[PDB]
RNA sequence: CCGGCCGGGAACUCAAAGGAGACUGCCAGUGAUAAACUGGAGGAAGGUGGGGAUGACGUCAAGUCAUCAUGGCCCUUACGACCAGGGCUACACACGUGCUACAAUGGCGCAUACAAAGAGAAGCGACCUCGCGAGAGCAAGCGGACCUCAUAAAGUGCGUCGUAGUCCGGAUUGGAGUCUGCAACUCGACUCCAUGAAGUCGGAAUCGCUAGUAAUCGUGGAUCAGAAUGCCACGGUGAAUAC
RNA sequence: AAGAACCUUACCUGGUCUUGACAUCCACGGAAGUUUUCAGAGAUGAGAAUGUGCCUUCGGGAACCGUGAGACAGGUGCUGC
């Protein structure tokens, strides 16, 4: 089956990268359900913004992960081999599961 | 003192984060700390090469160096022998490979941190902050912006005091985020002291 | 505020006793948000009133609330430079509201067991105006009949 | 057939089906007395149902999750809103005018840095 | 108060005391290690424990033994 | 109404009237109550005779009142003769338990003083 | 934050994975309830201390790794509450913009 | 076998992305033939809908040289540097900010229902099995919409105490312990047992708060070996009043 | 101060060290390391075994270690007027 499962900051650099791993898949050996979104993992920071005292004064941060699934239910020969060293997609964390 | 960054309120809007990677957070401490590495060192390094950003981008072990820089040929050198030079040490610091790219920018004017450096560099050989200043601030409106605003704080003049003194020339609209403003400071270091040197460039309204 | 005329927010009928006057009621006695505490003891203290009143609950509290209700209450106005006593006719909304809070105010005090006990007392008392709460009214009205001499 | 409508005031979200036929209101599996007892208000799930009358007319299959007890009802109270529209713009009229399909959006505000709790800010030390 | 496995002391405390007790009595013993506990073979031993700038000498009873050494020797002074 | 040193209540439930002898407390109270065979929803009004002499032996395997008083009092008094760091502080009139003595310690070191 | 208590930072740091990332046999296996609680457990904790006062981890102050800054301290950064700031609002650390909800 | 367990379904909750939507846009006065104001329909929402971020020129020679950078100035056999202790936790006292109280809308027991948000690899650590309990052994799964910390508590429902310094308060101490940790006496946290103080609503003063707000209940995280009544977040019930 | 038992720790006491804990060099001797013993509160000082590698100008290397030498390194010392 191959569950693909894959993250990342931007939420606009991750769209194309799930676009082109469905596309280079769907198309070059058929099969796919589609973009399983999943929860976004919002990991908030708040530190003091001044160097000295003033409590008060704070910046509130954060990173927003993005997560998103493929999920394909059938292990092509096509399909399996497109997914290893053919990926790229800089900042766009990647992990294949069999 | 109270204004905020105008870099860091436009991040996820109009500007782009200079360091573009993901990393679990396991990786992520250790991964930022050796980005700060490289870029401490190829700031210092390339100095009289004039480089205005560095950004820096990690797919899957291995980390693509970019340099944002008006004057490209003394980056490279003769042959790309400094290309490869750079290659050598900053892949040995930051983590395995390396893949530096140089990027071109006709327009030197325009970019803050090239603006606040020429004035630095400036300060720093006895030139009049107001001589720098203001020829800093009618340069770049000749060329093509919309904005420009120079902050000078500091001693300058070997002055007994300090003075924050600032020129303008056009629309700045600090609390626009849709607008896009060039921001960056540099610090001159005199034998008076540390002259601060803030630069806004407003380019273009989207 | 100063120049922001803006109106009030609507209210909910009880369940048991779907109305209006007695919903109030239970806002006014209710503590640290606690209404399912508050509801539970207006409603023990009116079925309790309406077994010894021999009366209804509606009308039972209508009869104990007007024996406690300001009909002029005095405020106090500098209007030149001095500061002397004003009185004023209350508005129909402030002046039931009025009311019950110095009928829960009575029973804050007055510690006989339950507090369902002693505004069942209170609310009694009321009706054949004799409690703490006709008193503060009885106070009220003599300042006023007192200080008429003030527009 | 088998109408329905959401609802969700405060976190919680309902999820009100409804038919003709039998008087009962069944929720989460249990029944309403039993589900919703003494805490405020029972009957605001059946306030929507008096303008237009259920008696025994309409039967509820509820489910509802999230928030706490006045939340749910409240939620339910907006699903029901929402769910009768078999009699489209008929039943609206009289309903809307009493309030009923307003969402009521008022969420809890969050916490504010440097304030104690939304708006409670600490003291005052003067000297 | 802490510790099931093993009431506690310094290596260096152990081996002095040991040391000590064979040989036999003769004078205060400069130690530093406060937290260390008191065994019942310390018993007559006069042991100097470090208060912060000098040390205290502490003749060591009977019921000196479940405690530690830093309990007999006051560190602030007051009035 | 009368066992271990004291203990005359009376319109009290059982495990509330053993907590006023020393050395019985709440759970004390219930295991007192449990071995005994009595139910703790009972007053000793309610209770028999024949029942209050089996909370007589039961309280008696535990150590109560003065012999308890006895055994505290030992034991201040020992940490006092040692001059150990507790000992210091107890004689004192200072609190113990490592705690704040600065602002607060009005508990054992009492109410406010002159200056 | 002064340079010695950084570089006395890198002893704590390098002697600790030396030791006690390999050494916690030494107190974790042998102090424990089996048949070791005689004789065996009293020397674990007799050759514990014959190791060198740091090591431990506890020891390890952690502090920003730019400056040295002992207090408001990032571990998912490593570094300090003002020069994650100054890196954050710059563009240093990825996705990591100023919040609002 | 009767639990979303099951095939299956892709309606609905939820999840994201991409979008519609709200603009005085519409009607009616009023205004001055304007801006606009009032009121009305439709609407999920109504006049910047709620909340957040955003902080002009400059003020206080405000704060920070101890985050960092930094001109001078001083120190360089010490004002530098390694180590064991001790100290920052002292205590006639004074104030600030909290928490827990002074109870009966409450206290303690048994029957049992409803959250949101966040966290986790020398991590979070089930089911277990030992323990009165902190916890302790064996180890399940999870770099997580799955696995785990995790039964939310106020809230009902029955009981029982009946206004007592009380079955209120739970300080303070003695004893016995548990975990973390080279180490818990100075100086940790928690647990059990006994202990059971002041306190009966607070003088002059005085503070916050205009609705999911105040009040009040729990909940989580950051720093963190361990050490919150602080801080930062999250949701329960949920008022009064605004002439 | 987004968390002082030690550490942190800037303070005190006593013990101690001066190209120093942290840095590049001019160059003398050694792989680096690892196991383990003694005196000491510990810093430290004294050892005893083993191992003896990536290139040969092979009077050398590129790291690491420990000596003597100075350019110096260092200062949470003062000055936010
Ligand atoms: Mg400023
Ligand atoms: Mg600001
Ligand atoms: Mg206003
Ligand atoms: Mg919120
Ligand atoms: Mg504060
Ligand atoms: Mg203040
Ligand atoms: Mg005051
Ligand atoms: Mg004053
Ligand atoms: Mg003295
Ligand atoms: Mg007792
Ligand atoms: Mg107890
Ligand atoms: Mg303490
Ligand atoms: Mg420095
Ligand atoms: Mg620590
Ligand atoms: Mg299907
Ligand atoms: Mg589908
Ligand atoms: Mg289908
Ligand atoms: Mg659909
Ligand atoms: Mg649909
Ligand atoms: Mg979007
Ligand atoms: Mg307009
Ligand atoms: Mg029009
Ligand atoms: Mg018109
Ligand atoms: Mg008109
Ligand atoms: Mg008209
Ligand atoms: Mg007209
Ligand atoms: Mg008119
Ligand atoms: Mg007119
Ligand atoms: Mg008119
Ligand atoms: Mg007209
Ligand atoms: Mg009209
Ligand atoms: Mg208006
Ligand atoms: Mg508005
Ligand atoms: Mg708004
Ligand atoms: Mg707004
Ligand atoms: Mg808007
Ligand atoms: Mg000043
Ligand atoms: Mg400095
Ligand atoms: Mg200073
Ligand atoms: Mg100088
Ligand atoms: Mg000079
Ligand atoms: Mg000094
Ligand atoms: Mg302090
Ligand atoms: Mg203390
Ligand atoms: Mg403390
Ligand atoms: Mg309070
Ligand atoms: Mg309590
Ligand atoms: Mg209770
Ligand atoms: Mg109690
Ligand atoms: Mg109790
Ligand atoms: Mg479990
Ligand atoms: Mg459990
Ligand atoms: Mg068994
Ligand atoms: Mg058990
Ligand atoms: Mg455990
Ligand atoms: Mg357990
Ligand atoms: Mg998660
Ligand atoms: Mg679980
Ligand atoms: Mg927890
Ligand atoms: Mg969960
Ligand atoms: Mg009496
Ligand atoms: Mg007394
Ligand atoms: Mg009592
Ligand atoms: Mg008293
Ligand atoms: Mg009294
Ligand atoms: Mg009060
Ligand atoms: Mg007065
Ligand atoms: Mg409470
Ligand atoms: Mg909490
Ligand atoms: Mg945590
Ligand atoms: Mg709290
Ligand atoms: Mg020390
Ligand atoms: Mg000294
Ligand atoms: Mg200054
Ligand atoms: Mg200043
Ligand atoms: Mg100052
Ligand atoms: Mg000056």
């Amino acid at each position: 089956r191959i569950r693909i499962r894959l993250k990342a900051f931007d939420h606009r650099l991750i769209d194309q990268a799930t676009a082109e791993i469905v596309e280079t898949a769907k198309r070059t050996g058929a099969q796919v359900r589609g973009p399983i979104p999943l929860p976004t993992r919002k990991e908030r920071f708040t530190v003091l913004i001044s160097p000295h005292v003033n409590k008060d004064a704070r910046d509130q941060y954060e990173i927003r992960t993005h997560l998103r699934l493929v999920d394909i239910v059938e292990p092509t020969e096509k399909t399996v081999d497109a997914l290893m060293r053919l990926d790229l997609a800089a900042g766009v964390d990647v992990q294949i599961s069999l | 003192g109270q204004k905020v960054h105008p870099n860091g309120i436009r991040l996820g809007i109009v500007k782009p984060w200079n360091s573009t990677w993901f990393a679990n957070t396991k990786e992520f401490a250790d991964n930022l700390d050796s980005d700060f590495k490289v870029r401490q060192y190829l700031t210092k390094e390339l100095a009289k090469a004039s480089v205005s950003r560095i950004v820096i981008e990690r797919p899957a072990k291995s980390i693509r160096v970019t340099i944002h820089t008006a004057r490209p040929g003394i980056v490279i050198g003769k042959k790309g022998e400094d290309v490869e030079k750079l290659r050598k040490v900053v892949a040995d610091i930051a983590g395995v490979p390396a893949q530096i790219n140089i990027a071109e920018v006709r327009k030197p004017e325009l970019d803050a941190k090239l603006v606040a450096d020429s004035i630095t560099s400036q300060l720093e050989r006895r030139v009049m902050f107001r001589r720098a200043m203001k020829r800093a601030v009618q340069n770049a409106m000749r060329l093509g912006a919309k904005g420009i605003k120079v902050e000078v704080s500091g001693r300058l003049g070997g002055a007994e005091i300090a003075r924050t003194e600032w020129y303008r020339e056009g629309r700045v609209p600090l609390h626009t985020l849709r607008a896009d403003i060039d921001y960056n400071t540099s610090e001159a270091h005199t034998t008076y002291g540390v002259i601060g040197v803030k630069v806004w460039i407003f380019k273009g309204e989207i | 505020p100063r120049r922001r005329v803006i109106g009030q927010r609507k209210i909910l009928p009880d369940p048991k006793f779907g109305s209006e006057l007695l919903a109030k009621f239970v806002n006014i006695l209710m503590v640290d948000g606690k209404k399912s505490t508050a509801e539970s003891i207006v409603y023990s203290a009116l079925e309790t009133l309406a077994q010894r009143s021999g009366k209804s609950e509606l009308e039972a509290f209508e009869v104990a609330l007007e024996n406690v209700r300001p009909t002029v209450e005095v405020k106090s106005r500098r209007v030149g430079g001095s500061t002397y006593q004003v009185p004023v006719e209350v508005r129909p909304v402030r002046r039931n509201a009025l009311a019950m809070r110095w009928i829960v105010e009575a029973a804050r005090k007055r510690g006989d067991k339950s507090m369902a006990l002693r505004l069942a007392n209170e609310l009694s008392d009321a009706a054949e105006n004799k409690g703490t709460a006709v008193k503060k009214r009885e106070d009220v009205h003599r300042m006023a009949e007192a200080n008429k001499a003030f527009a | 057939n088998q109408y329905y409508g959401t609802g969700r005031r405060k976190s919680s979200a309902a999820r009100v089906f409804i038919k003709p036929g039998n008087g009962k209101i069944v929720i989460n599996q249990r029944s309403l007395e039993q589900y919703f007892g003494r805490e405020t208000a029972r009957m605001v799930v059946r306030q929507p149902l008096e303008l237009v009358d259920m008696v025994e007319k309409l039967d509820l299959y509820i489910t509802v999750k999230g928030g706490g007890i006045s939340g749910q009802a409240g939620a339910i109270r907006h699903g029901i809103t929402r769910a009768l529209m078999e009699y489209d713009e008929s039943l609206r009229s009289e309903l809307r005018k009493a309030g009923f399909v307003t969402r009521d959006a008022r969420q809890v505000e969050r916490k504010k840095v440097g304030l104690r709790k939304a708006r409670r800010r600490p003291q005052f030390s003067k000297r | 108060r802490s510790l099931k496995k093993g009431p506690f002391i310094d290596l260096h405390l152990l081996k002095k005391v040991e040391k000590a007790v064979e040989s036999g009595d003769k004078k205060p013993l400069r130690t530093w290690s406060r937290r260390s506990t008191i065994f019942p073979n310390m018993i007559g031993l006069t042991i100097a424990v470090h208060n912060g700038r000098q040390h205290v000498p502490v003749f060591v009873t009977d019921e000196m033994v479940g405690h530690k050494l830093g309990e007999f020797a006051p560190t602030r002074t007051y009035r | 109404a009368r066992i271990a040193g004291i203990n005359i209540p009376d319109h009290k439930h059982a495990v509330i009237a053993l907590t006023s002898i020393y050395g019985v407390g709440k759970t004390r109270s219930k295991a007192i109550l449990a071995a005994a065979g009595i139910a703790e929803d009972v007053k000793i009004s309610e209770l028999s005779e024949g029942q209050i002499d089996t909370l007589r032996d039961e309280v008696a395997k535990f150590v109560v009142e003065g012999d308890l008083r006895r055994e505290i009092s030992m034991s201040i008094k020992r940490l006092m003769d040692l001059g150990c760091y507790r000992g210091l502080r107890h004689r004192r009139g200072l609190p113990v338990r490592g705690q704040r003595t600065k602002t607060n310690a009005r508990t054992r070191k009492g109410p406010r003083k002159p200056i | 934050a002064k340079q010695s208590m950084k570089a006395r930072e890198v002893k704590r740091v390098a002697l600790a994975d030396k030791y006690f990332a390999k050494r916690a046999e030494l107190k974790a296996i042998i102090s424990d309830v089996n048949a070791a609680s005689d004789e065996d457990r009293w020397n674990a904790v007799l050759k514990l201390q014959t190791l060198p006062r740091d090591s431990s981890p506890s020891r390890q102050r952690n502090r920003c790794r730019q400056t040295g800054r002992p207090h408001g301290f990032l571990r998912k950064f490593g570094l300090s509450r003002i020069k994650v700031r100054e890196a954050a609002m710059r563009g240093e650390i990825p996705g990591l913009k100023k919040a609002s909800w």
